[PDB]
């Protein structure tokens, strides 16, 4: 994970890389927060 | 059929697409999806070296002089039409006769559909102007009607066939050219086979994507 | 002239072989495939494919059969599947070997054994003739061709007329020098006096598009008066 | 210095004005190499235009010829 | 897919760049030339006969 080229060189299995286009990962979007809903019951449940 | 759509797939996130816990066990069946995106991608590149063989047979790109004088011969529908993508009329019935988050990309081809109409102008531009020649070597500008002279003498057809039919020859070709235009026109039964690639796989893939709802 | 122009021809395969190793890039491809393809099978037997281990001897010492059998059949269903994969990558590509021994056997069979008339069968230009040689799971091809080279603008005409009749070529086409009307073969500029040998009658001027006065020579009219 | 392509954003190559021969390909036409020194990125060439100069009374006809020997590898 | 690409590829080598003496090899008759025009992943010829 150090630079695409780094990437190519542990994808290929191999240190060195020849001429050409290679595809190597995925480009994605990491997500920054997290959401929890529930509808607002305050009723506790009576297993009792 | 030339060229299939250059389909690509990523191997971990359409398996396990936004899993770790996922990953990692598709890791114990070792090297199976890097075999697959490896397979597909020997495909896509192939098929831009199909491409590269069908039309890139010419070196030069050739073009066509303002002067149509063909002894009769009407190119004009199928010559590219300057006034547009510089394709032919004809080209444009082809186009229009002929009609995601789970990691099933598609990549451009290499050579896109400008690019094509390019060479398919200058071997055009060549087989007019020039003939064979340019094909086997520097292109040599012959006279239209000489050139028929020479086809006619390699069916075994005497030159003088020609050009004493010269005007009706001209007739019949130019009047060739049209019902070509209403053939194509009329009906889309007339690119199935170009159409039955693409439904293949639309299907191929359309099935490909419903196998995620099963249990 | 032809002679040193073939001999030099031979000579430049040897630098353009001997230098570009990737001249040889198909054949050098079917083995890395290959190569890859064997590496690729033997490596999954690492695979654990969910068993406890991938060393099948380490679970028959582990485990009693009972269990033993479990595991063993996970491995089992994985490496077979990798076979599977295997083998039906070689048949694939096998036949698209296949396509090109034909090929192949086809282009020894019309452009060495004899002369292609099919453009770009047997390389850029008029087909000549060729030789094969050998090499590495594959046959390379030297295609001798022919490729014109200086070319001269000239002016042409379909048709002469000399009384009224027209004239056509037997072979070749008419051209001129500017002053004089001359019929050449198609590839190899050679002009020759146009005269009834040369040319055979049809018709009259009236009809042909972009006929032209000239003069056509008799051959028996000088042996006549002579 | 990003460019942007119909296959998508390219970073890292400069866009160049002027075509040469495909060296690494890219997609929609744009063709990459290593010139001095960078990574270049261009609408890659189909070979030098070459109009020809046709009419309704003129021919061409060779005057020399060449023997080449093409390596063909199957 | 492939093996039709060559048979496109060997038909726009003779049968455009040349005039093929196969016969049904550039459509039913005589062979005369043809004329390729470009068409979404595939070609069409216009053999003229
Ligand atoms: C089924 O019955 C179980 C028996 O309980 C009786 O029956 C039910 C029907 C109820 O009516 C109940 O009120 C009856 O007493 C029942 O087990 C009981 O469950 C509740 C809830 O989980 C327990 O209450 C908890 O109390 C502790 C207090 O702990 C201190 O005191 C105990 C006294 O024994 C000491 O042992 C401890 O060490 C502590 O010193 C709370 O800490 C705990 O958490 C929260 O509650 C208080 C307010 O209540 C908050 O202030 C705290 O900060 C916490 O946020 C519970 O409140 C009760 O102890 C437990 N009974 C016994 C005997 O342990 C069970 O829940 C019923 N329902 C089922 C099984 O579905
Ligand atoms: C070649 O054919 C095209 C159409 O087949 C001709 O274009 C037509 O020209 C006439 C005028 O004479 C117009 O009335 C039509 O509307 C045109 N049709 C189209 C589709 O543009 C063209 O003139 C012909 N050229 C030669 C040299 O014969
Ligand atoms: C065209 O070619 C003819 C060859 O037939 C040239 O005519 C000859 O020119 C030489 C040069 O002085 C004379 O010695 C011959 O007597 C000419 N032959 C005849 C039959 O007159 C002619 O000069 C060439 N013209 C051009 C413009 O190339
Ligand atoms: C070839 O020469 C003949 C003469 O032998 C030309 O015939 C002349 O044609 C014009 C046009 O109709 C007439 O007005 C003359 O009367 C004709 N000449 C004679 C002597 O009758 C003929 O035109 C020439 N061909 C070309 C293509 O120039
Ligand atoms: C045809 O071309 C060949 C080369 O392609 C010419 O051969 C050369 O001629 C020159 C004379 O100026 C010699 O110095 C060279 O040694 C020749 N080359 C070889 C390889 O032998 C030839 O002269 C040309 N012929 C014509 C008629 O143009
Ligand atoms: C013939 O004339 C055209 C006119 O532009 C020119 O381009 C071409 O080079 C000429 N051919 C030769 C062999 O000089
Ligand atoms: C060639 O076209 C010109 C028009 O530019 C015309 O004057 C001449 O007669 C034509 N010649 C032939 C042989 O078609
Ligand atoms: C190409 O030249 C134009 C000026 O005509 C300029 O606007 C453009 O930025 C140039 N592009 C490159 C890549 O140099």
């Amino acid at each position: 994970a150090l630079d695409p080229l780094s990437e190519t060189k542990c994808t290929l299995k191999s240190f060195t890389v020849e001429k050409g286009i290679y595809q190597t990962s995925n480009f994605r979007v990491q997500p920054t927060e997290s959401i929890v809903r529930f509808p607002n019951i305050t009723n506790l449940c009576p297993f009792g | 059929p030339v060229s299939m759509t250059k389909t690509s797939v990523d191997c971990t996130m359409y398996i396990c697409g936004d899993s770790t816990e996922c990953s990692n066990l598709l890791l114990q069946y070792g090297s199976f999806c890097t075999q697959l995106n490896r397979a597909l991608t020997g495909i896509a590149v192939e098929q831009d070296k199909n491409t590269q063989e069908v039309f890139a047979q010419v070196k030069q790109i050739y073009k066509t002089p303002p002067i149509k004088d063909f002894g009769g011969f009407n190119f004009s529908q199928i010559l590219p039409d300057p006034s547009k993508s510089k394709r032919s009329f004809i080209e444009d019935l082809l186009f229009n006769k002929v009609t995601k988050f789970n990691g099933l990309t598609v990549l451009p081809p290499l050579l896109t559909d400008e690019m094509i109409a390019q060479y398919t102008s200058a071997l055009l531009a060549g087989t007019i102007t020039s003939g064979w020649t340019f094909g086997a070597g520097a292109a040599l500008q012959i006279p239209f009607a000489m050139q028929m002279a020479y086809r006619f003498n390699g069916i075994g057809v005497t030159q003088n066939v020609l050009y004493e039919n010269q005007k009706l020859i001209a007739n019949q070709f130019n009047s060739a050219i049209g019902k070509i235009q209403d053939s194509l026109s009329s009906t889309a039964s007339a690119l199935g086979k170009l159409q039955d690639v693409v439904n293949q796989n639309a299907q191929a893939l359309n099935t490909l994507v419903k196998q995620l709802s099963s249990n | 002239l032809i002679a040193n122009q073939f001999n030099s021809a031979i000579g430049k395969i040897q630098d353009s072989l001997s230098s570009t190793a990737s001249a040889l890039g198909k054949l050098q491809d079917v083995v890395n495939q290959n190569a890859q393809a064997l590496n690729t099978l033997v490596k999954q037997l690492s695979s654990n494919f969910g068993a406890i281990s991938s060393v099948l001897n380490d679970i028959l010492s582990r485990l009693d059969p009972p269990e033993a059998e479990v595991q063993i059949d996970r491995l089992i269903t994985g490496r077979l599947q990798s076979l599977q994969t295997y083998v039906t990558q070689q048949l694939i590509r096998a036949a698209e070997i296949r396509a090109s021994a034909n090929l192949a056997a086809t282009k020894m069979s019309e452009c060495v054994l004899g002369q292609s008339k099919r453009v770009d069968f047997c390389g850029k230009g008029y087909h000549l003739m060729s030789f094969p040689q050998s090499a590495p799971h594959g046959v390379v091809f030297l295609h001798v061709t022919y490729v014109p080279a200086q070319e001269k603008n000239f002016t042409t005409a379909p048709a002469i007329c000399h009384d009224g009749k027209a004239h056509f070529p037997r072979e070749g086409v008419f051209v001129s020098n500017g002053t004089h009307w001359f019929v050449t073969q198609r590839n190899f500029y050679e002009p020759q006096i146009i005269t009834t040998d040369n040319t055979f009658v049809s018709g009259n001027c009236d009809v042909v598009i972009g006929i032209v006065n000239n003069t056509v020579y008799d051959p028996l009219q000088p042996e006549l008066d002579s | 210095n990003v460019f942007q392509t119909r296959a998508g954003c390219l970073i890292g190559a400069e866009h160049v004005n002027n075509s040469y021969e495909c060296d690494i390909p890219i997609g929609a036409g744009i063709c990459a190499s290593y010139q001095t020194q960078s990574i270049i990125a261009y609408t890659m060439s189909l070979g030098a235009e070459n109009s020809v100069a046709y009419s309704n009374n003129s021919i061409a006809i060779p005057t020399n010829f060449t023997i080449s020997v093409t390596t063909e590898i199957l």
